């Protein structure tokens, strides 16, 4: 699908509210496999199961290994911009 | 099989 830019707002006591799978070592993008109800990704409205996360706050995630992506994603705070695409 | 992480 089309590449989208999506804003997520979260407070410091929360996680993103997603599960991810995939990663470069598996030959696939970082993929959202769950959107947890009521948590920030759900609340922001623009992130969905099946989205590939291409970047976060300008950090490319296209060739990142699974755990690299976990570290990068969990470091982001506050107003967080995602670049995502549904395939 | 791929890993899954909750974040």
């Amino acid at each position: 699908g089309p590449i989208r830019k999506v804003l997520l707002l979260k407070e410091d006591h929360e996680g993103l509210g997603i599960s991810i799978t995939g990663g470069k070592e598996h030959g696939v993008p970082i993929l959202i496999s769950e959107i947890h109800p009521g948590q920030p990704a759900d609340r922001c409205g623009g992130l969905h199961v099946g989205d590939a996360i291409l970047a976060v706050n300008g950090v490319n995630l296209r060739d990142t290994k699974h755990k690299e992506a976990v570290t990068i994603l969990s470091q982001q705070r506050g107003e967080i911009e995602f670049e995502v695409v549904y395939v | 099989r791929w890993p899954t992480s909750i974040l």
